[PDB]
């Protein structure tokens, strides 16, 4: 049992709350401890899993298992108080300093989220402060890549951090009310500013690299259209409006990406679906133009 | 400043009392020379005294580490010199069937002096450390992990030995096969420790620069919580 390991995880959320370590060194440290933690509880289970569990318990019709819960809900209580004070110190931390600590600071924010998905977060985190921030990030998304190909290498750094920002937004929006703090800050906004969709990527380093590359920002920012659109009530509701609005304003490169190959085929194909998700999930694209 | 003189006494008194005990478990000291034992417990020491007269004819190596951890000193050089003989003292007990007993031995020792001194980075450099502890341990069976787990029960948190051996990792030029598998098992000790890391991106990783954090870092941020440590 990890359970000696469950100490050193409550250590570490003391230091980090605390802010303490004029090294951002430290709080690295700190920040990687934690996720392995995370990650190590949760062995890759799914949804499956966790039926299953409940089932048996079903009721405890003998002797019941249900540990990996049980665990999770300790680790989500700790998570929650250290949290709040935590969470402040995380994110600001997150700018700066470190572009590098950062990549292990993003993939701490990334595991906790799932757990501690749903609750605790949304509200908390949501407010402040991260929102704001992450989907000016957005805009600066484009401008990032670009900046790309300078910085590959600085691209350690960022592709750590930057793929983390993405996921982080993700999963934010798979959940109804962290969609909802995504599309108020203003999602569809910081996405026309950044300019990544109202182009065409083939326009314009080896050419298959970079059309891969850039096709693979797009499979990204469309996954969190979709989800964001979903996630939400998608139909009457504010938010199909808004994917619409998306679509048709965006035309033409949906219909520009259905056709092609490669690796980059294998990005396309996958913008493609995202497209696809994106329109029946609204009024139908087809249906509304009709 | 009185508490500062009292907290002074507590520390090197504390250091006679660990002298005191080994020197009850060495065999190399006689009975008869109980004068030792006498002077132990008779009074404080100076530390260069205790250092000098204790600690190296005594071949206490953590007991000099240690101290030299309240004097706090800092040279490098020094430092690593006594902790090269630790190692090699180290190495003479072992026989080879033992390689788990050893290892769990040799966790135990550098685990509790670790514990002491693991707070100044002097005395425990954990970079320049732990790649001394991977080379000694290499002359023995492996388990990946074996290294790291001591420097987390060492006291030290799961994000600054991530930081760190990601460094050690990024920055060397070379095979290192040895410090991948060990961040893979650091990573996966660490997520499952913690609630907050848990699930599915992980089980992939298999360490490589494909760092799971390193992903997670780019888009939401560096910030990844309060400092880690294991229960």
């Amino acid at each position: 049992g990890d359970s000696s390991l469950y100490i050193i995880l409550k250590k570490l959320l003391d230091f980090i709350l605390k802010t303490g370590g004029g090294f951002q060194r430290v709080r690295t440290h700190l920040y990687g401890s934690l996720l392995y933690y995370l990650q190590i509880a949760q062995r890759p289970d799914e949804p499956d899993t966790l039926e299953a569990a409940k089932k048996t318990m079903w009721e405890r019709l003998t002797a019941p298992e249900d540990v990996f819960s049980k665990l999770q809900r300790e680790n989500i209580a700790i998570i929650e108080s250290y949290g709040a004070a935590l969470m402040e110190v995380v994110c600001r931390d997150a700018c700066d300093g470190h572009e590098i600590g950062r990549m292990l600071a993003l993939a701490l924010l990334d595991r906790i989220v799932s757990v501690d998905k749903q609750q605790q977060w949304l509200l908390y985190l949501s407010n402040s402060g991260y929102l704001k921030v992450l989907v000016d990030s957005l805009v600066e998304d484009d401008r990032t890549l670009q900046s790309l190909l300078t910085p590959q290498p600085p691209l350690l750094k960022a592709l750590y951090t930057y793929e983390s920002k993405m996921a982080f937004l993700t999963r934010v929006a798979k959940i109804q009310q962290g969609a909802l703090e995504l599309l108020r800050s203003g999602v569809i906004v910081r996405l026309a500013q950044c300019q990544v969709y109202d182009m065409r990527p083939e326009t314009d380093m080896f050419i298959p690299t970079p059309v891969d590359r850039y096709r693979q920002i797009l499979l990204p920012a469309l996954q969190l259209c979709q989800v964001i659109l979903t996630s939400s009530m998608a139909q009457h509701l504010q938010a199909a409006g808004q994917v619409l609005q998306f679509l048709i304003s965006h035309s033409d490169t949906i219909q520009a990406i259905l056709r092609c190959q490669d690796v980059s085929a294998g990005s396309l194909q996958e913008l493609a679906l995202l497209t696809g998700i994106i329109s029946k999930a609204a009024l139908p694209g087809i249906l509304s133009e009709l | 400043e009185f508490l500062h003189e009292l907290e002074e006494k507590m520390e090197v008194a504390r250091i006679q009392l660990q002298i005191q005990e080994t020197l009850q478990r060495q065999y190399s000291h006689h009975s008869s020379v109980q004068d030792a034992v006498s002077q132990l417990d008779s009074e404080l020491m100076d530390i260069t005294k205790l250092y000098g007269e204790f600690a190296d004819p005594f071949k206490l190596a953590e007991c000099k580490l240690a101290i030299i951890h309240c004097a706090g000193y800092s040279d490098p050089i020094l430092v690593q010199t006594l902790w090269q003989d630790i190692i090699e003292k180290e190495l003479s007990d072992s026989v080879t069937l033992s390689s788990s007993d050893r290892m769990h031995a040799l966790s135990l020792k550098i685990v509790l002096l670790g514990k002491i001194y693991a707070g100044t980075p002097r005395f425990f450099p954990l970079d320049f450390i732990v790649q001394f502890l991977e080379q000694q341990v290499c002359t023995l069976n492996w388990d990946v992990g074996f290294v790291i787990q001591t420097m987390n029960e060492i006291g030290v948190p799961l994000p600054r030995l991530l930081e760190v051996y990601d460094q050690l990792f990024k920055s060397r030029d070379p095979k290192p096969l040895h410090l991948l598998d060990c961040i893979h098992v650091l990573l996966i000790r660490y997520v499952e420790n913690p609630s907050q890391v848990l699930n599915c991106e992980r089980r992939r990783f298999t360490n490589l620069c494909l760092d799971a954090v390193c992903g997670y870092l780019v888009e939401l941020q560096s910030m990844s919580s309060s400092v880690a440590v294991q229960a």
